[PDB]
């Protein structure tokens, strides 16, 4: 049985335009393990991105954390782009700007 | 992983019971094994214990106490074929086997009708048919040779007897002079 | 189960040697141990699975090859006297399991010597039952003596009418040193065969003491005047 | 408080980049060790593991893991044969134990095939619970070796707990610390006449936190929405709980209770 990933995009600290922070993308509850994750700034792949190793849950699914240092602004739109066998195309999940 | 202790040697009588102790001090515990090793042969698996209790396999039982870090191998209704070395081995936290130095088990036969005598073969001097209590001693001179006490089993006649041999390039009367032989030893 | 070769080997210091070990039990883990008097078995090298090997407690002077799933060879690069020992190959279904026991090979006795000039096969002699024993006990004891052999690489057996007997037999577990003060003392071994006085009185009964000596190979060099002390059988016979 | 030690194994037949075998260890939510069929080395994933375990530890367990990798490869081939399956399939194992705050302990050992429960060990009865006929075939073979079940009960009840107590000491400055939560209440009219109240917490460690909404000091009956406990990326966590409409948010963390009255 295959399980599509849950994708949650959120900042490390409560966000404030013009104040330095970290953008997280937590990808979880997926099976099988092959997955591709990219963080985007106005649709463009962010190059300086850190990530945890593939992690194991007790329910046999997997999870990962992708993150990048950033300074939120009104104009800049951030998203998490994920691909997995359960998906026909890469899913682009937009940051809700800490709403 | 650190230390295993078992006695070097044990002696018991045919038909009786013997308990071989093994105490261990290790970094973790994943089980205790006993192996039997006959002289000049390979060790063979006897038992395994990892939880507390006593497991019986025919005449052999193996006990373990995890809290005491203690095991014993109990052998009942002792037989001559039980003479062997018994090895105790413990698996530590990293699954490495820590081996004890082994226990040499010697079984004394129960001699029904002792008939101690020193014979001369054609030279060789044979000291035979003595009780299992009698101990043979090594030769003083390097030109004279004395063997240790040996047990032979005449299966079809249900008979067991002790013997030692002595030879030189010397007389049978003073051949076993260094040993404490019984008072009524037949010297033909 | 586990097939280990050779059973015996004499080596000169500096000589190289390979011990073979094969198991057809579909086991994944294989081990090489050495056994020395007064101490527990010591692991030399092991192979937890095909395609991996690692040092045991005493790896110096040795190396191994896990050739395939079945085979694990042990090599002695430059034989040293400290390597004189009994080597055992063993195997287990897996490693990093608690209850799985070891299955051992028959053992390989290696003796490493400075030179082969003191290597000698035994002289074998059978000693006839005493008259005073036959009449006094109604039983006859035959004695076999293997003397002057070196190293202590012998297997003594009794053969009665072409068949190997075990009943009525006792062989010394250890040989004695003929020159106890000498580092290279030669050895002596005795065995007894006891039978009923009638069995020995029968002139048709044949008794044979056989000693298998493990010495030098045809491939070993021999410059000494005396006959080459090769692996050979030495025997003595007795007629009832 | 409650702590746990867990080891996982993942086997993949015919992998596409993806290793054929991976094994990772955890203490609570922290990765402590890793091994895979590509590196073929067991390595630490926490500096407090690296600083307290000598090179001989990593060397020995690297050899054991190379063997366990081969064991997983062969069990997965046999499972695919039993199911008459071709192509890529997954096999997983989880072993571990928990040390509860009251001194009592738990131990577990389970297998999965294609991400679903397959075999669950019961250490208190020494038996395997099988999910189907293929799992029953395997259960019969494993249950035939009494000594291996006894070994597994001992490892789960004694060795696992002793390893866990060892690692809790090595990593005590990370594992036994407490970072209290920063909690706030946000109020907003959303759809006309629908006011949403969010109780949001962040900066806390350990991740275990209890958040709830109460009305006139008593338990609610209306729907509460709960946010997952998520890693913030700096070793601390964040979570939230919300309701729609005297309300108060109640937060409990590491023996400290907090009330935020709206
Ligand atoms: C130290 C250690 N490492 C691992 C490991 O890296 N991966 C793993 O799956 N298990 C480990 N274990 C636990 C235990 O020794 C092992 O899982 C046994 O097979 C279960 O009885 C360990 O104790």
């Amino acid at each position: 049985i295959q399980r599509t990933p849950k994708i949650q995009v959120y900042s490390r600290h409560p966000a404030e335009n013009g104040k330095s922070n970290f953008l997280n993308c937590y990808v979880s509850g997926f099976h099988p393990s092959d997955i591709e994750v990219d963080l985007l700034k106005n649709g463009e792949r962010i190059e300086k991105v850190e990530h945890s190793d593939l992690s194991f849950s007790k329910d046999w699914s997997f999870y990962l954390l992708y993150y990048t240092e950033f300074t939120p602004t009104e104009k800049d739109e951030y998203a998490c782009r994920v691909n997995h066998v359960t998906l026909s195309q890469p899913k682009i999940v937009k940051w809700d700007r800490d709403m | 992983g650190q230390n295993i202790d078992q006695p070097t040697e044990m002696t018991a009588t045919e038909g009786a019971i013997v308990q071989i102790n093994c105490t261990y001090q290790t970094s973790g515990f994943n089980g205790l094994f006993w192996y039997q090793q006959h002289a000049g042969e390979a060790p063979t698996f006897l038992s395994y214990n990892v939880l507390d209790g006593l497991e019986e396999k025919g005449r052999f039982s193996s006990f373990l106490s995890r809290s005491k870090g203690y095991s014993y191998l109990l052998l009942k209704e002792l037989q001559m074929k039980d003479s062997a070395s018994y090895l105790c081995a413990v698996k530590d936290s990293n699954y490495q086997l820590i081996w004890g130095a082994g226990t040499k088990l010697i079984i004394k036969p129960d001699i029904q009708n002792p008939d101690p005598a020193v014979y001369q073969l054609r030279s060789v001097c044979l000291f035979t048919d003595f009780d299992s209590q009698t101990n043979v001693s090594q030769s003083k001179d390097s030109d004279v040779y004395i063997t240790d006490k040996c047990v032979l089993d005449m299966r079809s006649m249900d008979f067991k007897s002790n013997s030692a041999v002595a030879w030189s390039n010397f007389a049978c009367a003073n051949a076993f002079n260094n040993s404490i032989i019984p008072e009524d030893t037949f010297f033909p | 189960g586990v097939t280990q070769t050779p059973k015996f080997q004499v080596l000169k210091t500096g000589q190289s040697m390979t011990l073979q070990c094969a198991q057809d039990m579909n086991h994944n883990s294989m081990y090489w141990y050495r056994q020395d008097p007064g101490m527990g078995l010591r692991l030399i090298y092991y192979s937890a699975s095909e395609g991996t090997t690692d040092k045991g407690e005493v790896p110096n002077g040795y190396n191994v090859s896990r050739l395939n799933k079945r085979e694990f060879s042990l090599r002695l690069e430059s034989a040293a006297p400290s390597q004189t020992s009994v080597y055992f190959c063993a195997s287990s279904v897996w490693t990093g399991e608690g209850s799985g026991e070891l299955f051992f090979g028959e053992g390989s006795r290696l003796t490493v010597l400075e030179d082969l000039k003191n290597v000698f096969p035994p002289e074998v002699a059978v000693f006839e039952p005493s008259e005073a024993e036959i009449s006094h006990t109604q039983k006859a004891t035959l004695v076999c003596l293997a003397t002057g052999f070196y190293p202590d690489h012998v297997e003594l057996s009794w053969w009665v009418n072409g068949k190997e007997v075990h009943s009525g037999v006792c062989t010394d577990p250890q040989p004695l040193k003929e020159q106890p003060a000498l580092n290279d003392s030669r050895y002596a071994l005795s065995s007894r065969l006891r039978v009923s006085a009638t069995f020995w009185q029968n002139p048709r009964n044949h008794f044979r003491c056989q000693v298998q000596f493990y010495g030098l190979s045809e491939n070993d060099e021999w410059t000494q005047d005396r006959a080459k002390p090769v692996t050979q059988i030495v025997s003595a016979e007795a007629w009832g | 408080r409650t702590h746990s030690l867990r080891y996982f194994r993942l086997g993949v037949s015919d992998p596409i980049g993806v290793p054929e075998f991976i094994s990772v260890g955890y203490v609570d939510s922290h990765p402590i060790t890793t091994y895979d069929s590509v590196t073929r080395q067991k390595e630490p994933r926490a500096p407090w593991m690296a600083e307290n375990l000598a090179p001989d530890h990593w060397e020995r367990y690297t050899q054991l893991l190379r063997g366990w990798q081969q064991m997983f490869k062969v069990e997965l081939k046999r499972l695919q044969r039993h199911y008459n399956h071709s192509g890529s399939h997954t096999y997983q194992r989880m072993i571990g134990c928990e040390l509860l705050e009251d001194g009592s302990t738990t131990g577990f050992l389970q297998y999965a095939y294609d991400g679903q429960d397959f075999l669950i060990f019961n250490k208190d009865t020494l038996s395997w619970l099988a999910v189907d006929n293929v799992a029953h075939t395997i259960k019969q073979a494993w249950e035939a070796n009494q000594h291996e079940l006894l070994y597994q009960k001992n490892w789960l009840e004694e060795e696992c707990i002793a390893w866990l107590k060892r690692f809790l000491e090595y990593g005590k400055d990370t594992l036994q610390r407490t970072e209290p939560p920063l909690v706030r209440v946000n109020r907003k009219e959303t759809f006309p006449g629908v006011t949403a109240l969010f109780c949001k917490a962040h900066g806390f460690y350990p991740p275990e936190i209890y958040m709830t909404w109460m009305k006139n000091g008593e338990e609610i009956v209306q729907e509460i929405d709960y946010g997952d406990i998520l890693p913030s990326g700096d070793g601390t966590y964040q979570a939230w709980a919300s309701i729609e409409l005297l309300y108060s948010c109640h937060v409990e963390h590491s023996g400290v209770h907090m009330v935020l009255q709206v």
